[PDB]
RNA sequence: AUACCACACACAAGGGAUCGUUUGGCUCCUGGGACGAGGAAGGGCGCAGCAGAGAGCGAUAUGUGUGGGAGCAGCAGCAAUG
RNA sequence: GUACCGAGUGAUCGGUGGUGGAGGUAGAUGCAGAGCAGAUCUUGGUGGUAGUAGCGAUAAUUUGUCUUCAGCGGCAAAGACU
RNA sequence: GAGCCUCUAGUGGAUGUUUUACACAUGUAAGGGAAUUCGGCAAAAUGGAUGCGUAACUUCGGGAGAAGUAUUGGUUCAAUUG
RNA sequence: CAGCGGUGUUGUACGAUAUGAGCUUUCUAUUGUAGUAGCGAGUAUUUGAGACACUGGUUGUUACCACCGUCGU
């Protein structure tokens, strides 16, 4: 085709004379307000307090070797949910008390860790802990 | 006279292209104040008019592989891209073969 | 080209002394009344058609 | 000049300064970039910046595709001679072997 | 409508209508109806103290004779020996 | 020619103040190339669109220094190309 | 005297900004492999030289580079065109 | 901008030294002895080397305290 195949070919009818509102066109992405419903506490704790399973016999902070990328380590308290939130790093959120109680049964399952990933996030990331770094290669 | 004239006129007299003049930077004036061909072989006496010399183009690395082809190096089944024909011509080999068994019958006679 | 007629030579020779603006002491004669003179040429904008 | 009438001495990583710049102007945006950090380090982004030719030479050394990783320089500060109005700052190449233990230092004369 | 757009009036721009003027045109009438081998009509090229076009003139490119008589339009020079 | 003011149902007519610098009417009759919004009308002059659309196929350009008086103009040193 | 690279000789300007979307010249892609479309249109794949091995039909000249397969750089040697 | 710690990407720098399928027999002193070599793809050591980035860790050095406008009391 020419003119361009990234677009919507036919944009009306001849009658209404007017675009109408329900017919897509370029513009704005991205940087709109979005809540997330229902979403599950995994864990609460500290950033530099230790921690362990009852599998995983290590004591480590919940920071992985180098910190995240553009923001170091974690030093206050701090929360872990499941899955994907809004936004970049370094943006407010506000929390609220779940607006009414769910009846799904995949949200009101309990939650027992066994083990947790505490390995680098730039590049491929190979050990837990600087001791096995240390380990691995000589002295 | 403007600097560009005295170029071309300096590569007549120097029997040379334009892009091998040098004018001196020191004493522009002196260059300026020229006004025939005569004023400008004294600036060329006088060095201040300069012929650079050519860019160099060595031969070294063509040296190198003629005398390796000599030794029989490269020249293998990957190297080549005319046909045999090209590359050693066969009515050659036939001209040059005839030639000389001809002239070895010739002698043999004529010495008995 | 370098290859010309006694015939062409002679019209390009005319054609050369003609080509001259009005002398600057006649614009000063009480009774001169021309500004420019309009038969003037150029060889970027008309042809003579010597050939 | 500087304090004491002192020059600076610094190195400037042209690597990171063109991380953006397109690969085929590479040695052309380079040179409006160079300036640009100059004003910046000395506050002072109505002033003029000169570069000596053997700086120049320097720089395109390996055509227009390329820029030196780091490069090691002496700067002067001086009233600029056709409007006094602004300052000019005129830079030198120093020669290094390694750029190892090469901080910013400022040198008497 | 603070500043945009429109209209009215005063001043400045932009264009050349109107009115005043005319060493040109047109029509009718009367006269005239005169070229060339003694080289015509028509074309080209030259000629000025400063001179392109046009006008005038032919290497004698403002010469001779007759009748008159005051200047040659600019600048430099000429003129009752015209 | 331009602002105002009066007369007439109306086609039009009259006066006043500035501008302009030499010609102009009222009555009765005569002769006509005798009245414009239009013709994708003819000629000349000017808008909105608009400080907008565009002005950049090709090898490529940087630094200093003099002019220029503000030209990547000239000259030195580099980097490229046919 | 192909394309690509260099010597002799010759060469260049509408300024700054890292610059969204949609374009125009181009690159690369998991698993699948024409399901796409009037239609494999466009693109990809094959490619030089050396050897082995080559069908129907035919005007006996051709078909024929049929098809199908293998080899290829650097170094150090023998042997003399294999 | 540099040290010194930390976290990655690539794959083992330059230069030396040793080895290397083979091919070869040169020189100095001096009568006869002693001295006495060249040319070579590659491979191993020094060397998880060298290069390059980022650090909200820590030390040193260097730069930065202005100015102009609008509305109000």
């Amino acid at each position: 085709s020419r003119k361009g195949k990234r677009k919507v070919a036919c944009i009306g009818a001849w009658h209404p004379a007017n675009v109408r509102r329900t017919v897509a066109r370029a513009g704005q992405l991205g940087f709109h307000r979005r809540t997330a419903q229902n979403k599950k506490i995994y864990m609460m704790g500290n950033g530099k307090t230790p921690f362990s399973t009852e599998y995983d016999l290590t004591s480590k902070t919940i920071n992985p070797m180098g910190g995240f990328l553009r923001y170091g380590n974690v030093k206050s308290d701090f929360i872990m949910v499941k899955g994907g939130i809004q936004g970049p790093s370094k943006r407010v959120l506000a929390l609220r008390k779940a607006f009414a109680p769910s009846n799904l049964g995949k949200d009101n399952e309990e939650i027992v860790l066994k083990f947790v990933d505490a390995s680098s996030k730039k590049g491929y990331g190979r050990f837990q802990t600087t001791e096995e770094k240390k380990a691995y290669f000589g002295i | 006279m403007k600097l560009p004239r005295v170029k071309e006129l300096s590569a007549d007299i120097l029997k040379c292209g334009v892009r091998r003049i040098y004018l001196d930077t020191f004493e522009p004036s002196k260059l300026s104040a020229a006004t025939s061909r005569d004023d400008i072989r004294k600036l060329i006496k006088d060095g201040l008019i300069v012929r650079k010399a050519q860019k160099i183009h060595s031969r070294y690395h063509a040296n190198k592989l003629m005398r390796e082809k000599e030794k029989g190096r490269h020249s293998g089944p990957g190297k080549v891209k005319g046909s045999k024909n090209a590359r050693m011509p066969e009515k050659d080999k036939w001209i040059k073969r005839i030639r000389d068994l001809r002239n070895t019958l010739k002698e043999l006679r004529d010495k008995g | 080209g370098s290859i010309k007629t006694r015939r062409i030579k002679v019209q390009l020779v005319s054609a050369l002394k003609k080509n001259r603006c009005i002398p600057q002491w006649k614009r000063a004669c009480p009774g001169f009344k021309q500004q420019y003179n309009f038969t003037k040429r150029s060889w970027k904008r008309k042809t003579l058609k010597a050939c | 000049a500087f304090k004491d009438d002192k020059a600076i001495e610094l190195t400037i990583p042209m690597g990171k300064i063109t991380i953006d710049v397109s690969k085929r102007w590479k040695c052309r945006i380079g040179i409006r970039r160079l300036k640009k950090f100059i004003t910046k380090t000395f506050h002072d982004k109505e002033a003029e910046v000169q570069i000596s030719p053997d700086l120049n030479k320097f720089l395109w050394e390996r055509g227009m595709r390329n820029v030196p990783k780091r490069v090691r320089v002496r700067v002067n500060q001086e009233p600029y001679p056709k409007d006094p109005s602004k300052k000019v700052y005129k830079l030198s190449h120093v020669v290094v072997s390694t750029f190892k233990g090469l901080g910013t230092e400022a040198i008497a004369e």
